[PDB]
């Protein structure tokens, strides 16, 4: 009379479906999920530096549409733009706007330094009914409307070098009248001209004269340049008229600064990895949730689930 | 498996062994009993632990990128914008389907690699006082009391002191 | 008396070469290719809506170049375009052509709805021999070539709402006449200028009198432009001198449809896969035919051929 | 392979063999023959149909792109769109190679495991009656009739039947 | 009386570390980088012909700034550029720079033919005191300034037919004078025009009288455009002023070349494999020196060290120490 | 490893063995020696200079490109070049980390394996005549002088001759 020893292995009696190379499912005792398909609908104020626009554009912030002017001092490391943004001052276009809303946004700041442009006789601080400021009239607050004085707009010619160790961002517009009548009234010339540049760049915008829909009130629109000034160059500004002058620069950075569509609230919490659904966790290498991503993320797929086995295959009694 | 003994020769697992995840049962004069292996055990999860802490490794940190939504229609710069994302995506899905496929095959490759490796040592234990059933049994040939199965459990079973004793059950 | 009991494993005569991690070649009872390197050489017509441009591009079918009068609000899941096409109306260009083809391919339609605008005071329906319909002289059918009335050509100011839920797009134009003569006495004005204008986006361009290179005729030119309006928006358009003015508006839609340039024949047929070279099946994960594709299709490599081993190691007797 | 079975140990296939995989050929009082083994074919072309039909898994389609040839130089834009295709294509072709190159060592390997499998599993049918040539051959010591070989072959082979018949010839 | 025969494996006294699935560091006999991360400093001179600019941009050479008079017709797989370039000639800019810029890199040659434009009632050869050429002033060897004649300055219309079966590239600009007297005092009229067209496509500049910042001398500035002439299609130059003509058109080829950003020398050695570091031998398949790369390269990958294991588990007897 | 040899019932290599990767240590009548086993040290050399010749098969030649260093804000198509290179440059890099953790595993396995499949062998060829220790080494049952190790091997041992010899010593 002997005995039996037998050699065995653990079961559960409710295993997990995994994927392998020979098997689209295959039972195994225990796995994990790598794809993070929730979020808490909330954008976490820690560890980055949230921005929320509220009712600005970034852009608006920039130009200084006076209910945006609460922005001025502002830096970010994520600007939240909201679909409820509005734009409420002088009406605008931005050729190119999606490049000046990138390169603002990954500057991280609005730091705006005056410089003293010398506008020998025109009138400056222009202002439109369009854009109020108090009881009256107002416009951008970055931004300088310049007119005839008396019956003349003589050629500007200014100059500005660069010689701190930065990059400076100017940002200027041209006037696009709705009619002749208009253009002859604000700046005497029948056609104006705007040439902006430095040592080894140009930009020349022609006006354009016509009758466009109205938005709160106008027919008439600015176009909205931008020039970068590099440490050691030196901005010229040239005009005999149409110009809407800047009233200083931008100081520019270089850093992690960036910008998201969302209309998630903000929480006080902390999560490393954002998305405009909300933050997410970071412990799992993928995610389903957004392709859209700021931070230290999970990186996007297609899948909504994959499962690591962390067990043997289950082999039930 | 690659080695035949999970889902193989081993009929099934053992859902009343909740202790460790490869061990013993046996039958003896005394009764029966079961003892979960540490060792096989232990070199199965750390094998796991260490693959998982290899997948979850925190390795991508990005801010500004390239927008990835439009409002508006614009022709080739966006259709460029839109395909490069698309494409991203795609490589970055097929890594991930492959990824968990060839971990989940070496995953199940390696535990049943792990449920032969004890087999292969405690038959080689036994020397000729014991036969493999070919169930993942072994039939020995003595008067194995709960002393002798906790000395082949733990490594310190003399097969010299059984052997004739044993030779002469089974010839 | 004993007895011999033998295990094995069969072999075949003729085996394949397959590639390993260790082996560049090695052999195995058999084999399967992975890559698609062939096609019939024709276009299959189903599943997708093939449409065959034939003597026309995707531009002279949606401007209305009359030998494409055919394809009028024409629809497709894949627009081929052939390299037998030919334009024979008026000479033109689209600054960013390849954006306004690649967006129309994309909407999938050429369904036009004509709008009455109102032209006061100027001459509509203008032609020319450089653009035949018919015996006589024509135009682009789905623009208007706008010309002096008696001896004076006015101010044209007039607007379209778009009160519709979708969006529409206008295709209009401006001419760039070759001498002064040839300006005045269509226009009056010695220089036109057009405005084309939403609430949100403005062109206004300018046109350029000179000599181009004789195209059917002609030393002028008409260049094309685009504008998209949305639901509550409008449409104005301003002018005083060559305006080529829409006739309506093409509908948008997004979808599944493309543009493919092929010589390849249109077959009556099955495949979900279509390439330039003809369609091409898709059980194969991958393809070396051509990286254009459109369909349900294998991902494009370099590879001509890759083996997936079916059997095991073929060591033959 | 891994296991040293298939061009192993097992010098060669059998080309006559076509009615399966894997199997058995015979020596005994009332001469030769063959036969196919079922299960163990079955699981080697079950895993091979397996992956077979995980890599042919249509997973891409795909309408408007971004286009791929150009009649005219352009520069920059013109080089970005080449790029990112040329990127693409140079990653899908890794991602092709690496595939092929990894299945097919896993189908040697598994194949080669399967034979293994086989042999394990009928040497501890035959228990004690029998010994390993070392050439995928069992010498088995006793008097094996037609009906004793397909008995083995068919799973029901009693080794107690022939036991002390086979320890007398072997000792 | 017995015998034992026991199997076993080698081990080595210095083993190193691999990654493996299970395991970020386990020790195996021997192992091989998979990753080049050095650089010898230099630019291999073959088997690629290198071209080095020196003191000139590629498009200073196409322009023909005097300085870079030597670089006529060269020929390149790889044009460097160096940090010290200079302009040294008529202060200008060009829009889209960077395509212009590429696509002669792209066609890896400088080759100019000559044509005979004939350029009525106007003055030919204008020259600059900011573009010297030997001792007076000059000009960029492939343009052609033109100014009035007398009092006038016609309009200009001018063709050229292709009638080889490559492609032209023509190099031509339009000047931006600093003030009114300038712009009459040259071309006479108050504004200029410059349109270039071919039959499927026209560039239209007008030019802009203002001040841009001194350089040499200079507040005025040219513009440079580019356009490419296809066999069998036409260029058509019309101009009432401020034409800054072609004097011919490049070559235009399809090929290897291109162009890259680097101070390192260029040395007599073989490299198939160039970074802005210089040169990389290409057997191993990875290499962390730099993403930018010309010829047959390892793939840029970010870790600067991969090793394949090349040899068993390394298990030592332990000892009692 | 997979098959549980090295590091596993092999309790450590031999830094003495220098001609070899696996062989055979005796004890016998005439004492004590070692000699490299050929065959299996080729079949994992070979194996091991195979996927060494698959890794370094140069397959990428790039001329010119698009640029990747910039000395002036852009925008939106800077964002994309550079987004571009990014994206490719992570995907490489994951491309080599997971090939040479594959390689690596599969290299340990493959070379165990080998170990594995000698152990075998010789124990086949031993037939009846010896018994496993459990710790890679066998108890030959019988008088073995230096020729009839070297006939084990050298793959030339018949087990018929000594089989009565060793049977009687095991088996009482
Ligand atoms: C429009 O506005 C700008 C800015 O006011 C103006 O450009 C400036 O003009 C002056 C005079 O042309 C430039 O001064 C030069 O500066 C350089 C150093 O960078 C010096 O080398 C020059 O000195 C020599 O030449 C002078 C002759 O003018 C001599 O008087 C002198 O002794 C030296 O020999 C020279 O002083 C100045 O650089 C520019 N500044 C910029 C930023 O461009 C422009 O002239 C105005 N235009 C009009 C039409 O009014
Ligand atoms: C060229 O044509 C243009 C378009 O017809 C002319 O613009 C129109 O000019 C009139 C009078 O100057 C404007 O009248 C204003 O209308 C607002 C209403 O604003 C909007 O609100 C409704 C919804 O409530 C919306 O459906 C309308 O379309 C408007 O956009 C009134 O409340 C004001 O009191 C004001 O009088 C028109 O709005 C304006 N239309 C457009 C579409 O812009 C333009 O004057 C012509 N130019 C010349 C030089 O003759
Ligand atoms: C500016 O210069 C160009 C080139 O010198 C002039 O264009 C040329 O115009 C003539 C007609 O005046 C075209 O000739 C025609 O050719 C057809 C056949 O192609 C023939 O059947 C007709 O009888 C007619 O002669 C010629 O093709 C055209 N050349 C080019 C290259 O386009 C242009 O007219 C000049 N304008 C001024 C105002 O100087
Ligand atoms: C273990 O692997 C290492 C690799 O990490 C091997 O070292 C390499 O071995 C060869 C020498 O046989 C060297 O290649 C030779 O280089 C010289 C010039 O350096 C050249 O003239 C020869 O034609 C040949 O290419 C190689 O440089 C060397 N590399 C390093 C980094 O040491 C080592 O030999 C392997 N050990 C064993 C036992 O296999
Ligand atoms: C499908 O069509 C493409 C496009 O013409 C073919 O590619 C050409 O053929 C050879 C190389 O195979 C070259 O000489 C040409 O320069 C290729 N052109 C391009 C644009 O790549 C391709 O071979 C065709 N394939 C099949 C199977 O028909
Ligand atoms: C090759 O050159 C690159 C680029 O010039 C070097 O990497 C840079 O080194 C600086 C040191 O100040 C780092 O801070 C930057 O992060 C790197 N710059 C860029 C643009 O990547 C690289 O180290 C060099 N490699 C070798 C082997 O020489
Ligand atoms: C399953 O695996 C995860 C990850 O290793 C672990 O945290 C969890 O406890 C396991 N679950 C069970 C029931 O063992
Ligand atoms: C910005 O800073 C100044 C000076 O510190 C302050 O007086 C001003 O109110 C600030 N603006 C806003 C919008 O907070
Ligand atoms: C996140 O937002 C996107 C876009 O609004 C949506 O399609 C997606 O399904 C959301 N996912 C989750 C998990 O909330
Ligand atoms: C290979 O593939 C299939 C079996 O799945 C069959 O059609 C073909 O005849 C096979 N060839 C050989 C030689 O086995
Ligand atoms: C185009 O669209 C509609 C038909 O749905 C109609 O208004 C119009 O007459 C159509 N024209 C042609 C030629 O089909
Ligand atoms: C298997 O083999 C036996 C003996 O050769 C045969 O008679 C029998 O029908 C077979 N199957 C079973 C299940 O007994
Ligand atoms: C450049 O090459 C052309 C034609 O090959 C020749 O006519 C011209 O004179 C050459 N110039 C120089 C400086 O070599």
């Amino acid at each position: 009379p002997g005995a039996t020893l037998c050699l065995g292995h653990h079961a559960v009696p409710n295993g997990t479906l995994v994927k392998t190379i020979t098997d689209d499912q295959i039972e195994v005792t225990n796995a994990t999920e790598l794809v993070q398909s929730s979020s808490t609908g909330k954008i976490c104020n820690n560890p980055h530096r949230i921005l929320d626009g509220i009712d600005c554009t970034l852009i608006d912030a920039l130009l200084g549409d006076p209910h945006c002017d609460v922005f001025q001092n502002e830096t970010w490391d994520l600007f939240v733009e909201r679909s409820k943004a509005f734009s409420n001052c002088y009406p605008y276009d931005v050729p190119d706007y999606a490049s000046l809303r990138s390169l603002v946004a990954s500057s991280g700041t609005l730091e705006f330094i005056t410089e003293g442009f010398t506008w020998t006789g025109v009138t400056q601080n222009g202002g439109s009914n369009a854009c109020k400021r108090g009881p009256g009239s107002g416009f951008f607050s970055r931004l300088n409307w310049l007119t005839k004085s008396g019956s003349t707009y003589p050629v500007l010619n200014v100059t500005m070098p660069n010689n701190d160790n930065f990059d400076k961002l100017y940002i200027w517009g041209v006037h696009h009248p709705s009619t002749n009548q208009e253009q002859t009234s604000l700046y005497v010339q029948a056609s104006g001209r705007v040439t902006v540049s430095t040592r080894r760049s140009q930009q020349t915008i022609i006006p354009n004269i016509g009758s466009r829909p109205w938005v709160r009130g106008l027919s008439s629109r600015i176009s909205i340049y931008w020039t970068i000034v590099k440490p050691g160059d030196v901005l010229v500004i040239n005009s005999n008229g149409n110009l809407i002058a800047p009233r200083g620069y931008f100081k520019m950075r270089t850093g992690k600064s960036s910008i998201m569509r969302s209309d998630a609230p903000i929480d006080t919490c902390i999560s490393e990895c954002i998305t405009p659904n909300g933050s997410i966790p970071n412990d799992k290498p993928f995610q389903n949730v957004n392709k859209i991503t700021y931070g230290a993320c999970p990186k996007y797929v297609k899948q909504n689930t994959l499962k690591l086995a962390t067990g043997m295959r289950n082999v039930p009694e | 498996g690659l080695f035949g003994a999970i889902a193989g020769f081993i009929e099934n697992g053992w859902e009343g062994m909740i202790d460790g995840w490869y061990g013993f049962r046996h039958q003896n004069s005394e009764g029966t009993g079961q003892a979960a292996d540490l060792k096989s055990t232990q070199a199965a999860t750390d094998q796991i632990n260490g693959k998982l802490n290899r997948v979850i490794e925190k390795t991508n940190e990005k801010f500004h990128q390239i927008e990835k939504e439009f409002s508006e229609v614009e022709g080739r710069i966006q259709d460029l914008e839109k395909y490069v994302e698309d494409t991203k995506i795609d490589l970055w899905s097929y890594n991930a389907e492959l990824l968990v496929a060839l971990e989940n095959q070496h995953t199940i490759d390696l535990t049943d690699s792990e449920m032969n490796k004890l087999f292969e040592k405690t038959g080689r234990q036994l020397r000729e006082n014991a036969e493999d059933m070919g169930n993942g049994c072994f039939k020995i040939y003595h008067k194995c009391d709960n002393a002798c199965i906790e000395s082949i459990r733990n490594g310190t079973y003399d097969h010299d002191v059984y052997r004739d004793e044993a030779l002469n059950n089974r010839f």
